[PDB]
């Protein structure tokens, strides 16, 4: 009936004045734009059918052609920048906000997912989808006493939403938008569905992914103890977007480090920096060393949690860019730290495979490194084991690693190599 | 991100 | 001391 209709076709029916001929040249546009190969969506905008659909969406008297066009539409909105702007252009914004009202469950989620791909095109289009006024019936789509009587594909669907409101930066979403939606989504991150969830962490690792004021607003809603609870999910994609909203808030002060340690998020750290996926012990390698950037007590709980055989254990072997997240960990630990601290990072053997990494074609993790020799270095001057350390540095065959850095390209590094050598191995 | 409806 | 995500990678 309407199944490999043309374009010429569809726009014959839709230009005819019979609504129905319209609703069925209308869900032929839908089933041509839902094909998995290739959708004529240049072809469809091209025919000047976008505002044809737009006005269809206020056709209150015929739910089937409001559902329809709402379908067709948010296919094209699903495509690129282009594709998004012609549906944005043709006045779709407006009009898919006075859909959320609609007593057809159906077409209401189908206005929701529209607003979602409009949203997520980027800054701008957000901005203008908040400016027509779509926070307050999409959180009114929430306003339940319990989430669990809403049907979980529609709820999945506004939380997917409202995660889009919360993407982008250059601008970051309006202060004023961010403290609307926030405590609908400290809401959602406590509902038992894994994409709900997933989707949530998304949305609060957008938020602190920006200034202290912005991981501060997120902060002070109580959220931390969460996160650190879906960071011990079984669920990949839940503690991804998890493991990205601790690591961005530990960006922030020493004070918001604080609130996830004191979270208990370094119990979860063994397992993380041994992760089956190389992208969650990259995140989580990287975490840890915001963390010994942190205080000399916030260094003291890395260390009292078991946690440097760990960092010993990512350098040692791991991919190549969690071994760079893991040099950086024992620079800043190193810059940090106390004697006693740097005393027993060497004891528990992060020599050897810092050592190994001075062979590596990159020039910011040898800067990187020989930073936290040179911080080695100093702790040994203060007891006067400075000679106990060349030793080892010469045993596991640092002292030839470091003696040939002496003629490298890169300046710093020239610099810091020779400086080593005629301080520590001359 | 951007979904379709399939 | 700190990096941002961007910082890093």
């Amino acid at each position: 009936g309407t199944v490999n209709w043309s374009v010429e076709d569809i726009v014959k029916g839709i230009n005819s004045n019979n609504l129905e001929s319209q609703l069925q040249a209308t869900q032929a546009a839908r089933k041509l734009l839902s094909r998995e190969k290739q959708p004529p969506i240049d072809n469809i905008i091209r025919a000047g059918l976008i505002p044809k659909f737009v006005s269809f969406l206020g056709k209150t008297d015929c739910s089937p052609i409001q559902f329809e066009s709402a379908w067709a539409l948010t296919n094209i909105a699903s495509g690129t920048s282009e594709q998004t702007k012609a549906v944005v252009d043709g006045g779709a914004i407006p009009a898919f906000i006075s859909l959320l009202a609609s007593p057809h469950a159906h077409i209401s989620e189908q206005a929701v997912w529209a607003l979602g791909n409009i949203a997520g095109d980027g800054s701008a289009f957000r901005d203008l989808v908040i400016k027509h006024g779509a926070i307050d019936p999409l959180l009114a789509l929430l306003a339940v006493p319990d989430l669990s009587t809403l049907a979980c594909g529609y709820l999945r669907n506004l939380t997917w939403t409202l995660s889009n409101l919360c993407r982008n930066k250059n601008p970051a979403p309006p202060l004023d938008a961010v403290e609307q939606i926030l405590p609908t989504l400290v809401r959602l991150l406590h509902h038992n569905d894994p994409e709900v969830l997933a989707d949530s962490c998304w949305a609060i690792s957008y938020l602190t992914d920006g200034p202290n004021e912005r991981i501060e607003m997120v902060v002070k809603k109580g959220v931390v103890p969460q996160l650190v609870k879906l960071l011990g999910a079984t669920e990949l994609p839940i503690v991804t977007p998890a493991l990205r909203a601790i690591g961005n808030i530990v960006t922030g002060t020493d004070e918001q480090t604080q609130k996830v340690i004191d979270a208990g998020a370094l119990a979860v750290f063994p397992s993380l920096l041994t992760n089956p996926k190389t992208n969650i012990q990259k995140e989580a390698t990287w975490t840890m060393s915001n963390i010994t950037a942190g205080r000399q007590d916030q260094i003291q709980q890395v260390v009292n949690h078991g946690l440097v055989p760990f960092l010993v254990g990512v350098l040692s072997k791991a991919d190549f860019k969690t071994q760079k997240e893991a040099a950086w960990a024992i620079t800043n630990y190193t810059s940090g730290g106390t004697v006693e601290q740097i005393v027993y990072l060497v004891h528990c053997g992060i020599i050897e495979p810092l050592m190994n990494l001075l062979s590596a074609k990159d020039t910011k993790i040898i800067q990187v490194i020989l930073d936290a020799i040179s911080n080695i270095f100093q702790a040994a001057e203060k007891l006067g084991e400075t000679e106990k350390l060349s030793i080892m540095i010469e045993e596991c065959g640092g002292l030839d690693k470091i003696e040939a850095l002496q003629r490298h390209e890169n300046e710093s590094v020239y610099k810091a190599s020779l400086n080593l050598i005629e301080k520590y191995f001359s | 991100r951007k979904r379709t409806w399939r």
